[PDB]
């Protein structure tokens, strides 16, 4: 069977620039050549460029010429790929796929890397701040966790209490800082004649936060 | 510059025959654009299935092919699996790199559809107070997992200052998402009509604010 | 009226230098056709073959467009000499010799389609490499291609296709002026690959060749065992009379290294 | 008339001095042409009766651009194939016994092309392969003969003549 | 012997386009171009076009540029035409005639078909219009229209639609003394009608 | 355009020599013409005999051969056979297709011959009526099958009788405003004419 | 565009019999890259062989700079038939 192994999640400042690498194995590695996509929270994928192992040659989409620089080591079996200037939109998710024909280029992919996570932000440990969300003047409330990092922050409803109708969606990256919320559903009537406080813990920074939602 | 369009979502149940399209901005799909599809699974798990002239991948089960139906490339799952669920993007081949789609989520049905619960969350005064305004807008319990939310201040649409997160799974295999619209609390008291319509396997959900 | 359509083609401002334009800005795609005359001189010291083919290139050219719709002119026009026109400057990435036929004349043949479409037809005698493997040398089969691809166009400018329908011909008296093979199959596949000086477009002819195995059988297989067999004969030689066994046993095994030699 | 040798694998025109050319424009608009040309053709034989066999080799003649309603080759009406005097003399291996002009005319992919066939009868002779081949074998086959008049006693001697004999044969057939 | 077997007889409306058939057999089947003949009723026989089996090339006659396409398949020995937008002009019996060289053109008629009948019309079942005709021995005459001496010629076709006579020689003492009539019978239509020849 | 030309119809007892021409409107046929003969017997039964240079068909007898005799192509067939009466169509190449001609109809004699017994019949009232007057001129018992009607006209093909003497009909069509006359057949010689 | 870009620079006063300028007056400086495609015939009674490669030279003139920084240009242009560059 063949793999691509890529190198583990990286956390960089902006201006600086970093290479992930991508070990191949169970194939004659410098038979197949190598393509890299990105693909970023922001838009889709995008095709970075693609090495030939056995050739050295290189050929980039117009886009990421100057920002990518594939490179490759025979002896190790391993893909490079450096990022240069690094800024907040370079923040994505790095793949390299791998073609499909033998000692030439055929033009459709066979296996992936599980992918490499680049994080970009220019950002120290920072404690979130807190904000309720309550309904505009079956009910549904809800915590704001505005501007922390770095990941992750945990949010629960009356330590425990109620678990049924809580959603904790996904965090967005804006601002170098991430942002998520959390909701929780429960009949209408109850509140606010119940005590509705949510918990949100931010272990990087050793913070513990209650909010009660009131209208 | 050129761009390439598929299908938001599709649905099919065990055994059906479902297919995915892939559009050229530019014109018809030609075999020089060297259709490919891939294949995402949840936890980024990507693998090719069909590209360049008519070839494919290893292992590329033989229920899955490729064609250049009308105008556009196609491709055709004959008698789609439980495992075939996933996100598939299909990529054109534009004389010198690759252009991908925005991808089509495929649902294996194992459940009964389910319609979206829109939230519309008004800014804090907690948040008002840092000149800041953020409405958030909450979106549980719907199924299959694609929607495709829309904001609107004043009657008209907005196009900046929006982002909406990607559609999250839920305990109950029902999916979950959010999208937030940021504003500053002289730009949030400056007008009195927001909207965050929700658009879910057709029809719509909106939710206003004043 | 030919002489004519050709002069409104090129009294305006036209440049064979210039690539023929596309509408989405797309490479200019060459369907090609290649008819096989003769294969011959199989040499398997230097690893090559020779090969005579004729070259058939056929893409689109608006600018050569005449008739356009036509239907009221000639379907097309034969390019008569002194008019310069674009073409895909295709080469044999494994050719290692090459000549063009002019005898009297030279032997190309250019049409130019109302709507454009451009047909090239060329003689051209080939000298290929064409490595061999001899693990099963007198019963073997080796596998011989011709390599077509664009030297200076990239894959943004140029792309070649094999015909649809029937990309690969053989002339009828092929496997008559080859006496020593036998063409068994062929194959029309692609090897475009990607250089240092970018990505080309390439196209890739194979031929399979099956030795004939009359000549082995009966110059090496037949003659070994009629000389083995008289090595046995010495057998029911008295064996006092040792001179004849000896006589016997050493000439054919002289003769048999001989005859491997 | 952009005419080639549809079996040529080689082709040389003659300039030595100044090129081997004539054109003739007659007073009624009548053109003759001519050249001389060296060629070497493809002529796949075949030798099911090696030693005694005969060939026919071909000289193909037709326009490469132009198809059947544009121009269409025919065989002069007197004596269209015309050999020079010291041919026969120059070709020594063979004996050119007949030949023949024909139309090979054929439909293409690319139309319908007018083209001409001269054919040549080549006959091989035989008083080599008597002397080299045949003669020499009789002579081989004979000497093996003259060990059955030798003493069944003498076998070294019999050995020695059928043994040499045989591979003498395979040496000349080699 | 070789021999070419075309298709049966076929009856098809205009717009429509339909395909006969040539199998070949007897000779090698991929050595010798096929020729396509249309002999029709107003006209001569015309020349449609040729292929060449072991090269897939074809040359057609300006005239059928686009009204007919040939084909072949080599596996089965067969010669197709493909005859589009189909109209009354089509009506015709279209035969197959090989070429006479072997693995070359020599411009020659070998051996054809035994001839494919088509029939383009647009006319539905009509019965028999029958008009009487009347001027020793005198001749009498039946006219069927638009559908001892017993002469019944060949049917013309007027119109998109039939129509022949029926001549019939008498001692003239047998007229009008005796009841000379004639019987007009349609199986597609079922209809007899009769008509008394009267001086 | 380009039309090629034969005798309506040739006469000639077994044994005898009878030629058939084939004429070329824009000129004398040469070689290039590949002057092509194809027999048609009764029953649509095609074959070919001579054409391409001088080459001709598997089997064709020896009595036929062509030639290009005067500025026009010919078919001679020395010493007539029964079996060679049928219909004989040349056909000339101009340039890049095959023009056919009207085609010879050769008789080879076996029975005497018969001149044609023809019969004038006007239009019916019933037609009149209709609007549409008609015209038949039916010719029986006539030899050899080749008769010439001379009058919006059609006349049918001969075709042969119990008695072996061809038969055919002729049509000339009318309104019956225009009606409100005469058939003359032309057969082998003389002309049998009815008003 | 290309066939623009060629013509302005040939449509000025250009030589390609003169040598490139050089800033300091030093010498033209040819990077040279090259591939061997096949080593054939390796005769050793000639003491010779037969090899096949692919030569490939790179030297700067200015003269031919057309878009210098460019960014808004295509990145380099493929010469055609007909224009006379010093090699
Ligand atoms: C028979 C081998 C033993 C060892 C005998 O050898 C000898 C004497 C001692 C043994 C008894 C000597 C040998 C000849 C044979 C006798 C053979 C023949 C008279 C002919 O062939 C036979 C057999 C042959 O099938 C083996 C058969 O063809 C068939 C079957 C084949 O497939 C199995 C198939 O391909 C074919 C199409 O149809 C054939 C019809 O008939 C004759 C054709 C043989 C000629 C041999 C030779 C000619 O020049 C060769 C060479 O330049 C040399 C130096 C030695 C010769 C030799 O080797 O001489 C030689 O190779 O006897
Ligand atoms: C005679 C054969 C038996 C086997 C004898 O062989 C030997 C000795 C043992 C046997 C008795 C050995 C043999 C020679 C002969 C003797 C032959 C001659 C002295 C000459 O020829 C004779 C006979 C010849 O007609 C057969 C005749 O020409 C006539 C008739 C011909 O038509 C039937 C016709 O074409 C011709 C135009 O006019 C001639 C006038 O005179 C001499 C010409 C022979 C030379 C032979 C050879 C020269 O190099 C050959 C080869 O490089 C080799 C290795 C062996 C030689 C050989 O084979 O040597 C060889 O082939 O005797
Ligand atoms: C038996 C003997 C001694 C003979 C003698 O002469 C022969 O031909 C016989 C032979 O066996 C065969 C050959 O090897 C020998 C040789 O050349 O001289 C001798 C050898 C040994
Ligand atoms: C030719 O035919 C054989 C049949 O087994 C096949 O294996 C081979 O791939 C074919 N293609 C080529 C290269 O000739």
């Amino acid at each position: 069977e063949v793999q691509l192994q890529q190198s583990g999640p990286e956390l960089v400042r902006p201006g600086a620039s970093m290479k992930i690498s991508c070990k191949a194995s169970g194939y004659s590695f410098t038979g197949y050549t190598m393509n890299w996509v990105k693909q970023s929270h922001g838009k889709n994928l995008e095709w970075i460029g693609l090495i030939n192992p056995y050739n050295g040659g290189t050929s980039y989409n117009q886009k990421f010429k100057g920002k990518a620089t594939l490179t490759v080591d025979k002896s190790s079996s391993t893909a490079y790929m450096e990022l240069l200037s690094l800024t907040s939109e370079d923040s994505a998710v790095y793949y390299c796929a791998r073609d499909g024909d033998y000692y030439r280029y055929g033009r459709y992919f066979d296996y992936w890397g599980q992918g490499t996570t680049l994080t970009v932000s220019s950002a120290k440990t920072t404690p979130p701040s807190v904000y309720p969300l309550a309904p505009g003047s079956m009910v549904t409330l809800g915590c704001l966790v505005k501007g922390y990092f770095p990941e992750p922050v945990t949010v629960t409803w009356n330590s425990g209490s109620l678990s049924s109708g809580v959603h904790t969606f996904p965090a967005v990256l804006q601002s170098d800082l991430y942002t998520l919320s959390s909701s929780v559903t429960v009949p209408s009537s109850t509140w606010p004649s119940e005590t509705v406080t949510c918990n949100v813990a931010h272990p990087a920074s050793s913070t513990k936060v209650d909010k009660k939602i009131v209208p | 510059q050129a761009v390439v369009t598929q299908e938001s979502a599709l649905t099919t149940s065990p055994g059906e025959t479902v297919t995915l399209t892939c559009r050229s901005s530019t014109g018809a799909v030609t075999t020089i654009n060297f259709a490919n599809w891939v294949q995402e699974k949840p936890d980024h798990l990507f693998t090719g299935l069909i590209g360049g002239i008519n070839n494919r991948a290893p292992g590329v089960p033989a229920r899955f092919s490729g064609s250049l139906i009308g105008d556009k490339a196609a491709l055709t799952i004959t008698g789609a699996q439980t495992e075939d669920e996933a996100i598939y993007f299909c990529a054109l081949w534009y004389s010198n790199h690759w252009v991908f789609g925005g991808g089509t989520k495929l649902t294996v049905l194992g459940q009964p559809k389910s319609s979206p619960s829109v939230t519309l969350f008004p800014p804090s005064s907690e948040e008002l107070e840092t000149n800041k305004a953020t409405l958030v807008c909450t979106i549980t319990d719907f199924y299959p997992g694609v929607v495709t939310v829309d904001w609107k201040v004043d009657g008209t649409p907005v196009t900046q200052g929006m982002e909406t997160t990607q559609p999250s799974k839920q305990s109950n295999n029902k999916y979950m998402a959010s999208s937030y619209l940021t504003l500053t609390a002289r730009a949030w008291e400056r007008h009195s009509s927001y909207s965050c319509q929700v658009t879910h396997e057709g029809h719509t959900v909106e939710k206003s604010l004043s | 009226s030919d002489s004519k359509i050709l002069a409104h083609l090129f009294t305006s401002g036209y440049d064979f230098r210039v690539r023929p334009p596309t509408d989405n800005g797309g490479p200019v795609v060459v369907s090609v056709n290649m008819l096989l005359r003769t294969i011959s001189k199989i040499d398997v010291v230097n690893m090559e073959y020779s090969a005579q083919l004729t070259l058939r290139e056929s893409w689109i050219d608006k600018r050569l467009s005449y008739g356009v719709k036509g239907d009221g002119q000639p379907d097309f026009v034969i390019l008569t000499v002194g008019h310069q026109i674009w073409m895909p400057d295709t080469f044999f990435p494994n050719e290692k010799q090459a000549y063009k036929h002019t005898i009297d004349k030279p032997n190309v043949l250019i049409r130019i389609h109302n709507d454009g479409t451009v047909l090239y037809s060329v003689r051209i005698s080939l000298v290929l490499s064409c490595p061999m493997y001899l693990q099963y040398y007198p019963m073997d089969v080796q596998q011989c291609s011709i390599d077509l691809a664009s030297y200076a166009y990239t894959t943004k400018d140029i792309e070649y296709l094999w015909k649809e329908h029937s990309p690969l011909q053989l002339k009828v008296g092929l496997s008559s002026s080859l006496p020593s093979f036998q063409l068994t199959n062929t194959s029309t596949t692609y090897c475009t690959s990607v250089t240092n000086t970018g990505i080309y477009s390439c196209l890739r002819t194979t031929i399979q060749l099956k030795r004939e195995f009359s000549f082995y059988l009966l110059q090496l297989y037949i003659p070994s065992c009629m000389l083995v067999i008289v090595s046995w004969v010495s057998f029911w030689f008295d064996r006092t009379a040792i001179p004849a066994r000896v006589t016997l046993g050493v000439t054919t095994l002289l003769t048999m290294t001989a005859q491997s030699a």
